[PDB]
């Protein structure tokens, strides 16, 4: 129980509230951080398209990679929060 | 006379070296590669044999005659001999015959001596271990010799190499057991002389007796050695079966399988050109344009020569039947240009919506249409002219009278004017609405939608399934 | 020797009894030589050519009785005859048009595939002469034109020949597929041009379709209401499968991982 | 390769646009 | 398309049809595909004496189409005219499918252990001991004890250990092979 007591941090406060608070915000101002994430898309990936050409110049890996890997895949995991929790609206709104 | 007489000695030494050591280093090296590792296969000298055979197919081949060291035929075809420690003495006997050939006339002419020669490996009794070495030692003189086309008394000698390959086929039906790591090289070499089966039989007429024989070989390789065997034999089937009716369209349906894995390299691309014309005979244009484009785009590096230009020729045929084609005059090569010269104005007539421009192309270029073989779609493309013609004018004109558009649509009466646009919506052409009194065709458009769902959701499985295959490659290529 | 075989070829048959009797005599031919595998000595294939003639008129009798399995049986016999491993045979008058006239019914019923694969045998035999090919292909262009008008004018001039009950079902499969290829979806049109749609004067087929279409029956007009039609949104109906898409895709992401 | 398959075998317009005026 | 002959009533045209099949079917292996449903008219008719050979040619087109267990079902309904003739290679495949399905059916019935056992056709087990006569006549003990281990049954296996000559002690190390691969 004391294990789950501190697990309330990363899981949820009540195991209900905090991710029902993720149903409170729920994309809300959460697209603002998606706009900053898509600004991280433009920022990081405009210098990520400079990497493979340079790899052809220096022939090839400088070890490297810049990493500049993963990242916004996690933003797409928040998109899994988008699709799931918004699919709950069909259950919330209807009966 | 003194110049031409003294210029005879220089040429032979080059075949005396490379043609001697090509099957000596690759074939003799494949012997050690076939003793162990066995990994599992590889047998990299099989692909190196492909490099040597394709090297000979340009220059210099071997025979013919050339009157240069015709004693290379009995050299490798005799003296196994016999067990491995005794073969080492014969490995020295090749050098012994190098000295014998370095002393006397060296038997620069064989010709009718091929009859005892080709039967000498059957006099040894036997190699006995490697059938590919016996089949290659006999075929390597004869297979490049088919390019001479003398058509006198040596054609039955090519048939004797076909009988030796049939002994290779019976041994291709037996041993195994077990992992005949040499049968993949037998798939390679035999596919070659199975195309020499095609050429030699095509010297007179169709090979149809060998169609049941190919079906005998293609089906007896099922399911064991079909890998890389079935792909080449299916092209051997599809090529001449595309030349001779019938049923291959529905035959390859039940034949598949797929058949995986695709080997070797461009083999599957050219297969998708062969079956590309097949799947183009069903006229579904999305699968036909994707199989024709993937046929050409998947084939490096050439040369030679013009059949890789032919797949590009027939490629955009289904794009002509789509209704929209770009002008290809910028893609013309120094060769492909002169070959397709009628097909140029053809696709230029497909771009234009004029009927007389397309019909005059048919009447003038009908001879080239006989050379390519594609005909039936040239008369029905008039329906592509009425649909692209109405797609043109409708979207073009504000409100067009059925009498004014009747010139380019060649009839466009007050009745059929309804169906031209309506049955074009059935084909998804134009949204133009027409209130018929006189009448007049008033074309508007309102659409804002799509460009979204299928592209991005498929890109998920596209990229993921790709990188999964690239995993299946890289993860499995780390054996060294 | 044997026979009488072709004596009924010039007179054809007054009814199906002589056709069944010819099937009996042809069965006796099947009792001796059958269809194969006698290579010969092509003198034994001479009565196969004498069989090809009565099998060609057997296909004319098979379409005369409208029975499909009959025709396709004798047509498969003529096919396998020309498909036999020995191609050389005495030239028959119907050897050419049996491909093209069956092709006429084949494409004019709106089959866009089987036309190409029917003439895909080799182009040479189709190019030479006696070309019936121009009528069906342009007829199909007049099917989506559509016609009706030019097809009815083409219904007056047909090559033809001797094949009738094929063009009867060909007409039926034309009529119903026009009603299938018209709407949905087409926009508003007037009445007298829908009288031009089905032609005649005021046929009962216009009542059968104006019901079946539905669509709309307006006075002196027709409408596509309402509207254009059903108005796909699609709102959140695709959103559920959008969720499912990455459900099993993140499952594929965990498969990497 | 050389293996396998391949070894087997409104104008511009100048005049007309200027003429459209004086036509009608 | 020779299958169109079956539309006529009398069976003599069917026997002449299969007489066309068994010869030129090399190029026609794929031709019978769509018409297999018409072959079922002969396979389901008891009054047709050649329905056996009809299941032979139906097993040949299914052999070209890639159908295996279906070809085994028609091999059971192919009567005596099937098992008698073996040429080219039709054998190694159907006997691989037969022995496989047979030994996994015997393993299926061995876990019951007794009662309710599924029916076993006499022909599929007929070609078991009949083709095993090749192992008995050629005097090969290695393969004979191999299939004897496959059948998972003690009767025919008791006949394998009862085969002539010797095999003086060979059952000992054969059990070493057994226990090595034993499940």
């Amino acid at each position: 129980m004391l294990l789950n007591l501190h697990k309330k941090s990363w899981m949820e406060g009540l195991t209900l509230q905090d991710y029902s608070e993720h149903c409170k915000h729920n994309e809300s101002v959460v697209k603002e951080m998606l706009e900053l994430a898509k600004n991280y898309n433009k920022a990081v990936e405009e210098e990520d398209k400079m990497t493979p050409e340079q790899l052809a110049i220096k022939n090839v890996g400088k070890q490297d990679p810049k990493r500049h890997l993963e990242e916004h895949v996690d933003v797409l995991m928040t998109s899994n929060i988008v699709q799931c929790l918004a699919a709950m609206l069909d259950t919330v709104v209807f009966k | 006379p003194p110049g031409g007489g003294e210029q005879e000695p220089p040429p032979p030494p080059a075949p005396q070296d490379v043609e001697m050591k090509e099957e000596a280093a690759t074939g003799g090296g494949s012997t050690g590669e076939a003793d162990g590792k066995t990994a599992a296969a590889a047998a990299e000298h099989s692909q190196r044999e492909l490099d040597t055979v394709t090297l000979e197919d340009i220059k210099e081949h071997v025979k013919q005659l050339e009157k240069a060291v015709s004693g290379k035929e009995p050299r490798f075809v005799l003296r196994a001999l016999r067990m491995l420690p005794s073969t080492s003495r014969r490995l020295n006997h090749y050098v012994l015959y190098k000295a014998v050939q370095g002393f006397f006339t060296s038997n620069n002419a064989t010709r009718d001596f091929l009859l005892p020669f080709l039967e000498e490996p059957m006099d040894t009794e036997a190699d006995l271990q490697f059938r590919p070495r016996t089949g290659k030692a006999a075929s390597t003189p004869l297979l490049p010799e088919v390019e001479a086309y003398l058509q006198l008394l040596v054609v039955i000698f090519m048939m004797n190499s076909k009988r030796y390959k049939e002994a290779q086929k019976i041994s291709d039906d037996l041993m195994q057991k077990i992992s005949t790591q040499n049968r993949r090289a037998l798939d390679l070499v035999a596919a070659k002389c199975y195309y020499y089966h095609a050429r030699v039989y095509e010297f007179l007429d169709k090979l149809d007796v060998v169609r049941s024989f190919l079906h005998a070989r293609l089906r007896t390789a099922t399911l064991r050695h079909d890998a890389d065997g079935q792909a080449t034999l299916l092209n051997l089937l599809l090529r001449n079966y595309l030349h001779y009716s019938l049923y291959d369209q529905a035959e390859k349906l039940v034949s598949k399988s797929v058949f995986p894995e695709q080997a070797n390299n461009n083999e599957w691309a050219r297969y998708l050109y062969y079956t590309g014309r097949i799947k183009a005979i069903q006229l579904e244009y999305s699968e036909a344009r994707r199989t024709m484009t993937n046929a050409l785009r998947k084939a490096p590096q050439h040369t030679a020569v013009g059949f890789k230009q032919t797949v590009h020729k027939l490629l955009i045929v289904v794009e002509l039947l789509l209704g929209e084609i770009p002008d290809r005059l910028q893609f013309r090569q120094p060769s492909l240009k002169r070959s397709l010269m009628p097909y140029f104005l053809l696709t230029q007539a497909v771009r234009t919506g004029n009927l007389a421009k397309f019909n005059q192309v048919l009447d003038q270029f009908g001879e080239k249409f006989q050379a390519d073989g594609t005909y039936t779609l040239i008369i029905r493309l008039r329906h592509n002219v009425i649909k692209t013609g109405v797609r043109m004018i409708s979207l073009s004109y504000s409100r067009i009278s059925l009498a004014d558009i009747a010139q380019k649509l060649q009839l466009d009466s007050p009745e059929d004017a309804e169906f031209i646009v309506a049955k074009a919506i059935r084909d998804g052409v134009i949204e133009a609405s027409i209130n018929h009194e006189k009448g007049y065709v008033q074309s508007k458009e309102m659409i804002d939608i799509y460009s979204t769902r299928e592209p991005q959701l498929a890109f998920h499985q596209r990229i993921s399934f790709c990188l999964d295959i690239h995993n299946m490659s890289v993860k499995a290529m780390r054996f060294p | 020797m044997y026979e009488q075989l072709k004596g009924e070829w010039n007179r054809k048959s007054p009814n199906l009894s002589k056709c069944g009797e010819e099937l009996g005599r042809l069965k006796l031919v099947l009792l001796e030589l059958n269809f194969l595998p006698t290579t010969g000595t092509k003198l034994t294939k001479q009565q196969l050519i004498l069989a090809r003639d009565i099998l060609e008129i057997g296909a004319q009798w098979s379409i005369l009785r409208k029975d499909i399995p009959s025709f396709e049986r004798y047509m498969a016999q003529l096919k396998c005859y020309y498909f036999d491993y020995k191609e050389q045979l005495p030239e028959s008058a119907y050897m050419h048009q049996l491909l093209g006239l069956n092709l006429l019914f084949l494409l004019s019923q709106n089959r866009v595939a089987e036309f190409h694969t029917e003439l895909e045998r080799l182009p040479a035999k189709d190019i030479q002469t006696n070309v019936y090919i121009k009528h069906p292909v342009s007829l199909e262009q007049y099917l989506m034109e559509g016609s009706y008008n030019k097809v009815f004018l083409a219904k007056g001039n047909i090559p033809a020949e001797s094949y009738t009950f094929f063009i009867d079902i060909l007409l039926d499969t034309i009529r119903d597929e026009i009603a299938g290829c018209i709407e949905k979806a087409y926009e508003k049109i007037l009445f007298t041009e829908a009288t031009r749609i089905l032609f005649f004067n005021t046929p009962k087929k216009m009542t059968d379709y104006a019901k079946k279409r539905g669509w709309v029956l307006g006075p002196n007009n027709y409408y596509s209401f309402a509207s254009q039609q059903q108005k796909p949104e699609d709102t959140t109906i695709p959103s559920t499968e959008l969720a499912k898409q990455v459900i099993e895709y993140a499952r594929q992401l965990e498969m990497i991982v | 390769m050389s293996e396998k398959k391949q070894p087997v075998d409104l104008r511009a317009e100048l005049e007309k646009h200027g003429y459209k005026m004086e036509t009608s | 398309g020779i299958i169109s002959l079956l539309d006529e009533d009398e069976p003599q045209l069917k026997e002449f049809a299969l007489h066309k099949l068994n010869a030129v079917v090399n190029d026609f292996w794929a031709e019978i595909s769509e018409s297999v449903d018409k072959i079922e008219v002969l396979y389901e008719d008891e009054g047709f004496r050649s329905r056996q050979f009809a299941a032979l040619v139906a097993s040949k087109v299914f052999y070209h189409l890639g159908a295996f267990e279906e070809s085994l079902n028609y091999a059971l309904g192919a009567g005596d005219l099937f098992n008698v003739n073996d040429n080219s290679e039709y054998v190694e495949t159907i006997i691989a499918k037969c022995i496989d399905h047979y030994t996994k059916q015997c393993v299926e019935n061995a876990d019951l252990p007794e009662g309710e056992k599924k029916p076993i056709d006499q022909r599929l087990e007929g070609i078991v001991n009949k083709m095993f006569q090749r192992c008995l006549d050629d005097h090969k003990y290695k393969q004979a004890i191999g299939i004897a281990l496959e059948t998972r049954r003690l009767d025919v296996f008791e006949k394998t250990i009862l085969e002539s000559n010797d095999v003086p002690g060979m059952l000992a190390y054969s059990l070493k092979l057994c226990m090595s691969l034993m499940q």
